[PDB]
């Protein structure tokens, strides 16, 4: 998978989630586009591995 | 290595007018999906009052 | 403390029949939304072939 | 906001996200109901505080 967004205009804040699957899909490209579109001035991003092979 | 990659991002000091524009957000969120290389399955956007937007884009490979 | 609370969860060794049942998953996801006290705004679930299920319940306060 | 789920039946794995807002909404009951319904035998959960008051502008 999903690409989600939840905005709080009153705070200039946006909670964004970019969950992708496949070697051929890059979530950072989605990030770059949104950072531009929203004109964010400060960002914090944590990258999670979902479904680690050594775990499933 | 893992089935998926997941970015949890916090965006601060955004363009508030853009943040409260449900149509624009849908456009950008969908382009973001294209930019990433993903295939869009469906998408649903909703706008809150007095302000606020929520949107979800379901994808696949 | 914060606007929202977000649990990023990995579920392992689940009932595989349940995981591939789009009808049951939508049912259980809406129920989970109910148990949390959240208001359901919208819901959309997709069934992948040969197997797999994606789903989202957009909620509110 | 959202509750989301992506399943991989072939691995008995499910990626679940429970993102709620407001003190009166508890994402942990959503968790409790899903762990039960999917019969997961093992779980790993990370809890994030989205939009921390001190980061946005409350104090
Ligand atoms: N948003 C995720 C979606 C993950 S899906 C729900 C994983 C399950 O779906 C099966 N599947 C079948 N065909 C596909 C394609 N084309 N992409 C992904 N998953 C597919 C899997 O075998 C699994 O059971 C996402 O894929 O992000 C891009
Ligand atoms: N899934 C989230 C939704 C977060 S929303 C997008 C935050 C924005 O919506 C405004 N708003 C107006 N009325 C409400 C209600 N009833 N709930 C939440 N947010 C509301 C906010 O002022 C903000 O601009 C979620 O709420 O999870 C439960």
């Amino acid at each position: 998978x999903h690409l989600t967004i939840h905005t709080w205009p009153e705070y200039g804040y946006a909670a964004i989630d970019l969950f992708t699957c496949g070697e051929d899909v890059d979530p950072w490209k989605a990030f770059e586009h949104l950072k531009k579109a929203l004109k964010a001035k400060r960002v914090h991003v944590v990258e999670h591995e979902r479904g680690r092979y050594d775990e499933i | 290595k893992s089935l998926g990659r997941h970015l949890v991002a916090e965006f601060y000091e955004c363009d508030r007018e853009v943040l409260d524009n449900v149509q624009l957000i849908e456009q950008e969120m969908k382009q973001a999906a294209y930019e990433s290389g993903a295939t869009i399955v469906t998408s649903t956007f909703h706008r809150f009052l007095p302000y606020g937007v929520s949107g979800v884009v379901v994808i696949s490979e």
